[PDB]
């Protein structure tokens, strides 16, 4: 017997969708000056390359 | 045959290699003065080397005179 309300976690569904839409869109399309790079990765020097 | 055709098109481009290939800024006016500077600056190096021998010869001439 549970003895209490049922266990349950909480998630703001609407806010997460709004953030995710905001990130796949414009958040990822800012000019490169707003972008930085992680410490443990190496990127090619060429700026126009997809990588 | 076409693989060669694209290979030369790739080789003939501004930044052809995914490796190190960034751009470089510069100013033509500053470079011209630098190029003129190195001409005179180098000439001074060899001339000052020549003047050393003249003073070197002068020193030995006096010692020979005062031998």
């Amino acid at each position: 017997i549970c003895k209490g309300n049922v266990y349950a976690m909480e998630i703001n569904l609407q806010a997460n969708l709004w953030k995710s839409f905001l990130y796949s869109n414009v958040a990822l399309y800012l000019p490169d000056s707003y972008k930085y790079t992680p410490a443990n990765v190496k990127l090619p020097a060429n700026t126009n390359t997809y990588e | 045959a076409a693989a060669a055709m694209t290979a030369t098109r790739l080789a003939s481009s501004y930044m052809p290699s995914s490796g190190s290939s960034p751009s470089v800024p510069s100013s033509i006016i500053a470079e011209e003065k630098l190029l003129a500077l190195l001409a005179e600056l180098e000439a001074l190096s060899r001339q000052l080397a020549a003047l050393t021998q003249q003073v070197s010869e002068l020193r030995e001439q006096q010692q020979q005179q005062n031998k």
